[PDB]
RNA sequence: UGAAAUUUUAGUACCUGUGAAGAUGCAGGUUACCCGCGACAGGACGGAAAGACCCCAUGGAGCUUUACUGUAGUUUGAUAU
RNA sequence: GGUGUAGUGGUAGGAGAGCGUUCUAAGGGCGUUGAAGGUCGAUCGUGAGGACGGCUGGAGCGCUUAGAAGUGAGAAUGCCG
RNA sequence: UAUCCGGGAGUCAGACUGCGAGUGAUAAGAUCCGUAGUCGAAAGGGAAACAGCCCAGACCACCAGCUAAGGUCCCAAAAUA
RNA sequence: GUAGCGGCGAGCGAAACGGGAAGAGCCCAAACCAACAAGCUUGUUGGGGUUGUAGGACUCCGAUAUGGUAGUCUGUUAGUAUAGUUGAAGGAUUUGGAAAAUUCCGCUAAAGAGGGUGAAAGCCCCGUAGACGAAAUGCUGACAACACCUAGGAGGAUCCUGAGUACGGCGGAACACGAGAAAUUCCGUCGGAAUCCGCGGGGACCAUCCCGCAAGGCUAAAUACUCCCUAGUGACCGAUAGUGAACCAGUACCGUGAGGGAAAGGUGAAAAGCACCCCGGAAGGGGAGUGAAAUAGAUCCUGAAACCGUGUGCCUACAACAAGUCAAAGCUCGUUAAUGAGUGAUGGCGUGCCUUUUGUAGAAUGAACCGGCGAGUUACGAUUGCAUGCGAGGUUAAGUCGAAGAGACGGAGCCGCAGCGAAAGCGAGUCUGAAUAGGGCGAAUGAGUAUGUAGUCGUAGACCCGAAACCAUGUGAUCUA
């Protein structure tokens, strides 16, 4: 390109709308705020979720549940993703991380049976769904609980 | 692609091949535009400020009582409507620099270089050597190569004499092969690069 | 990037004042009064470009009425007769004939009277 | 600064797979003698935040 | 010798009527040559003061008490010296 | 680009597209043979607005594309003169 | 045209007119609803003047024509039909 | 913005792990030994020792080295700060008062940054690139010297290892944690341990296990800030702006005092600042001069509008006027040459602008006029649209190098690709349920992500102006009691 012939991509940049700059612009005088009231004031408006004094929805509804301190979440992997490897490959958490399939393993890799497996693989993971284990074994592979 | 190689004296050697990944792609106009805008913004210093009513000197007391005087009610002699009062909003020191995805940055650089090559504004010289820095000699070199417009001279690292002899010419902008920017390439109408510099560029990208 | 007032303000206000040339005193001297008057001038001008057509049709009708009476006919009877006689000469031209070409106007009136008789 | 989460709502609702909000039911605390067994049975079941209420509160849960 | 309040621009009539319901300015009619000077104060809902009366604001302040919640002081006990 | 049909009052307000101001970059220009600015003119565009001449003035300023905003005043018993 | 999904609102003082009711005294330019219109946010013609009534919805130009409500002796266009 | 805290409201809000900047570790008390003085211990000095895979004393051995410093107004040396030296290259022609401008030829460049010079200068000047320079006084870095730290192994019989301390009750406070189930830390009051088979912590508490060793001290760097000094920068201001202050500004002025707090820049290239003459008492003018220009004459560049005045082309003394608009004779004049311009007898129509209202010509509000200034902004987040890059992937943050740039590295981390459940947990399902039933939420039925931009929102004063008031320092009994 040439510095004297620059052209942005169509629709990439827009013009800021400036309020209170004459009537014909459509945002003169009141600047789109309307006429009087609380919302027409500088810094006006009520806090989010406020309802003018009616009991807000969150106040109406009850608190529920708790968070388990020892909660364990697993990075999930499916047979479709496993199909990305070749027969006889040794699928490992390190292998998945290097492949970028599982950037964060959380508490460990758990393999699920969402897709259809088609390669014989020796999969090592923290946990396997029973269906996932059946699919891996039925495809001629094996599963080891790391 | 292939670009004619010239010797410093001006005579042409055999052509040399440039990596198609770098000098052979279809340039991306919008990406180039984004890079130019972003770099120009990053050049901004943005040291500018104004004094709001709280920063202006004095202005604590109420100028006169709320009611009775028949005058408009005022709260401080430094209110924005007052002559010498504070400034409503206005500039504040800030930075205008942002960053693009690395892939977009790389694509923009390749696009400008490929654009130069396609337009045949890329002149590759086998080498630029000067026993001592002499602007007259480098100007003669440009004449031999038949370059008379804005030219970006890209030199391999360490070619201090070449860089010195070239820098003072108004139409010449000197950069090292390691430190080249989309803005530099686009500003220059032609790009004069030595073969070592081109090799280093291809290595970098 | 400070943008001081500049000269756009003076340019705009001078345009208004030039529009107001000829007004009475302050109405041509002062911008606020001038602008107020120029706005009313616009309102009146737009209204009068419509009233102008009404006024001239009214003037033509009055003149045609006078001429028709001199020819022994009321305006209403004359126009009814002309419509019956298929004459489409409009009121502007009819008034022109009445004032200038009384002979031609009399011919038109005679045709109208003939049509009415039939 | 970082926008804050409304802690009361965080305790009371759950984000669902489809982006909606799962909520408990009101009138499930006491005074059950005043409610028919059908009412208790059908209030035992969770529900979803209505469209109007969700549009009012979504920004308070952006990063729940 | 030389101010001031006020002041949207004013070539600034009367009656009846109309109108945000009390018109110099609108309608109909009537009266009235142009410019002043000295006087009067009926009108310009005249000037002056973002009405103090009245109501409102989830306003302020001072005061009161067997309003609420506190607390300085006074007093009683335990404990240490 | 043409034809046809239909449509084009508007406050709060939503959408769209533009005018003009200062500055930055690049390109291309103009200036003691007179820039900006001021004033006058019967000029041009659908609008904001744009030129062109005369006079005044005496040194800086347009235009194209893109960019950033202390970017547009007639009212605040606004402030200053 | 309706739905649905999403971005952005403003509105929560209404007025009168006709019709159907309440309250009132079968008073109010009263009050409160239902219903339609208009004003609000609508210029133009008529009703003397006259937001809400009658006719009728201004993108512009014309010194062209035909009509609506309402009118045709003069003010004042049109029948002393 | 998670775990949490919270009239479980408004809101407040971590830490550890991970990635980086920077890195450095050391001394006593005690036991024990020697000396000394008193009055066998008990105090001064010295030695000795410094810890958790327990260390030390003490007893045996063997070593009298090896390394080091966060020391020194100790010298030597180098650099550097505080003055400076040097530093290339142009003449003509045109216009002009004047050349840097125009035109023709040149020349320099490790210097084409910048400023000045009679207008705009690479080559006229100051400079810049580059080279060089310090008597004296600082500062830094080295080198030396001095100074000061620096021992290995084996045994435990005994001895030491911080007391009104830790800890507890009560009352407060700090920990994001508001007494709460409440750890941990700290203050006041009272009570009050153990001591290596010992003691503390791992969020009440106990047990087990693990980790550590309080009640003694010191310790550079990474970090925060800039009254000042030097050199620079700016899509920062350009005289109502920018500091309140471009100028004799915290001045004038105001106040008893604390305190409040202005206005005010521009002749010309050069004063060449108008010799002399005339009117006038002067002021001020008219000539005459200086100057390119004096309508640049010091109230001095430009010189707007309000406001005031002189001259006059047209009109006006029977007229009821929101001042105009439409129609228009007459008169005057001749343009951006346009079916022109000024004025205007007379005729038609016609109650300003704004705000606020159901409704305002309104006898409701605001504006005396003119000029200037004067109101939705930025930062960080959220969300949607549009755009671009990549795409079941997308992407870096801090930080290092770099011109205050781009860029490179940096994959920690974040979003997405799996959901369901309060949770254990299961998983294209899951929850409820006795249920292979039904139903809820999901999948079948796939697009995300980084950035730009715009709309809106949240935290911030959040579009601008405006209270009566509240609180915390101060100044006031020169009036008055
Ligand atoms: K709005
Ligand atoms: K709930
Ligand atoms: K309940
Ligand atoms: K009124
Ligand atoms: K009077
Ligand atoms: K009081
Ligand atoms: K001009
Ligand atoms: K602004
Ligand atoms: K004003
Ligand atoms: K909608
Ligand atoms: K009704
Ligand atoms: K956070
Ligand atoms: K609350
Ligand atoms: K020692
Ligand atoms: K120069
Ligand atoms: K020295
Ligand atoms: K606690
Ligand atoms: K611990
Ligand atoms: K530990
Ligand atoms: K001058
Ligand atoms: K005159
Ligand atoms: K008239
Ligand atoms: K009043
Ligand atoms: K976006
Ligand atoms: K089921
Ligand atoms: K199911
Ligand atoms: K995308
Ligand atoms: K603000
Ligand atoms: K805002
Ligand atoms: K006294
Ligand atoms: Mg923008
Ligand atoms: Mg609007
Ligand atoms: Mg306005
Ligand atoms: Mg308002
Ligand atoms: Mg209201
Ligand atoms: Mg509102
Ligand atoms: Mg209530
Ligand atoms: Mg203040
Ligand atoms: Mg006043
Ligand atoms: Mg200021
Ligand atoms: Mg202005
Ligand atoms: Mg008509
Ligand atoms: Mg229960
Ligand atoms: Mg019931
Ligand atoms: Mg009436
Ligand atoms: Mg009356
Ligand atoms: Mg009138
Ligand atoms: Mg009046
Ligand atoms: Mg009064
Ligand atoms: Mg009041
Ligand atoms: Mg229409
Ligand atoms: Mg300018
Ligand atoms: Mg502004
Ligand atoms: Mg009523
Ligand atoms: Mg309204
Ligand atoms: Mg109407
Ligand atoms: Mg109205
Ligand atoms: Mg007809
Ligand atoms: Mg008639
Ligand atoms: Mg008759
Ligand atoms: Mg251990
Ligand atoms: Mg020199
Ligand atoms: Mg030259
Ligand atoms: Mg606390
Ligand atoms: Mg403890
Ligand atoms: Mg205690
Ligand atoms: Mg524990
Ligand atoms: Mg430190
Ligand atoms: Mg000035
Ligand atoms: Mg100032
Ligand atoms: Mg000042
Ligand atoms: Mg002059
Ligand atoms: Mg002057
Ligand atoms: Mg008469
Ligand atoms: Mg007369
Ligand atoms: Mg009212
Ligand atoms: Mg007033
Ligand atoms: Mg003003
Ligand atoms: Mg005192
Ligand atoms: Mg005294």
């Amino acid at each position: 390109m040439k510095l004297h012939e620059l052209k942005p991509a169509e629709g990439s940049r827009q013009v800021r709308n400036r309020v209170g700059r004459g009537t014909s612009s459509g945002n003169g005088k009141t600047a789109g705020r309307g006429q009087k009231g609380q919302k027409a004031r500088s810094g006006g408006g009520v806090r989010l979720g406020f309802e003018g004094g009616q009991t807000p929805l969150f106040r109406r509804l009850p608190k529920r549940g708790f968070t388990n301190i020892n909660r364990k979440d697993y990075a999930v992997v499916n047979l479709d993703t496993l199909n990305r490897f070749e027969d006889g490959t040794e699928v490992t958490p390190v292998v998945l991380k290097e492949a970028g399939i599982v950037k964060n393993e959380k508490a460990g890799i758990k393999v699920l049976a969402d897709g259809e497996l088609t390669k014989k693989l020796t999969v090592k993971a923290a946990k396997f769904s029973k269906s996932a284990q059946e699919a891996i074994e039925a495809a001629g592979g094996s599963i080891e609980v790391i | 692609p292939n670009v004619a190689l010239f010797k410093q004296d001006g005579t042409q050697n055999g052509e040399i091949t440039l990596n198609e990944e770098i000098f052979g792609i279809e340039p991306n106009e919008s990406v180039v535009y984004d890079a130019i805008i972003m770099q120009r913004a990053s050049l901004r210093q943005g040291t500018h400020a104004v004094k709001n009513r709280s920063a202006v000197r004095g202005g604590g007391r109420k100028p006169w009582r709320q009611k009775g005087t028949g005058r408009a009610r005022q709260g401080s002699i430094r209110s924005p409507q007052w002559r010498g009062g504070g400034v409503v909003f206005g500039p504040t020191p800030r930075s205008y620099s942002y960053k693009f995805p690395k892939k977009v940055r790389r694509l923009a650089m390749k696009s400008v270089l490929s654009d130069k090559v396609a337009e045949n504004n890329l002149v590759a010289v086998e080498g630029l050597s000067f026993d001592a820095p002499k602007t007259k000699e480098f100007k003669q070199v440009l004449a031999n190569l038949s370059i008379d417009t804005k030219v970006l001279v890209v030199l391999e690292n360490g070619n201090d004499f070449a860089a010195l002899s070239a820098r003072n010419l108004p139409n010449v902008s000197v950069v090292t092969s390691d430190n080249v920017s989309v803005l530099d390439v686009v500003s220059a109408n032609k790009v004069l690069a030595t073969q070592t510099a081109l090799t280093q560029i291809e290595e970098v990208l | 990037a400070r943008v001081k007032g500049g000269t756009v303000t003076r340019k705009r206000r001078k345009k208004v004042l030039k529009l107001a040339k000829g007004y009475y005193g302050s109405k041509h001297t002062l911008f606020k009064s001038a602008k107020e008057q120029v706005m009313n001038s616009y309102y009146y001008a737009f209204r009068d470009r419509r009233q102008k057509k009404r006024d001239f049709r009214k003037l033509w009708i009055a003149r045609i009425n006078a001429a028709a009476r001199m020819n022994g006919l009321s305006y209403s009877k004359l126009m009814h007769g002309l419509k019956l006689a298929e004459i489409d000469i409009n009121r502007k031209m009819l008034a022109d004939l009445a004032v200038n070409d009384a002979a031609a106007f009399t011919a038109l009136a005679e045709q109208a009277k003939d049509a009415l008789s039939k | 600064p970082k926008q804050k989460t409304h802690r009361g709502l965080a305790k009371r609702v759950k984000r669902t797979g489809g982006g909606g909000l799962k909520r408990g039911r009101a009138f499930t605390s006491h005074r059950f003698h005043g409610k028919t067994k059908k009412q208790r049975r059908q209030l035992r079941k969770a529900s979803m935040v209505a469209k109007g209420d969700y549009k009012r509160i979504r920004q308070q849960l952006a990063r729940m």
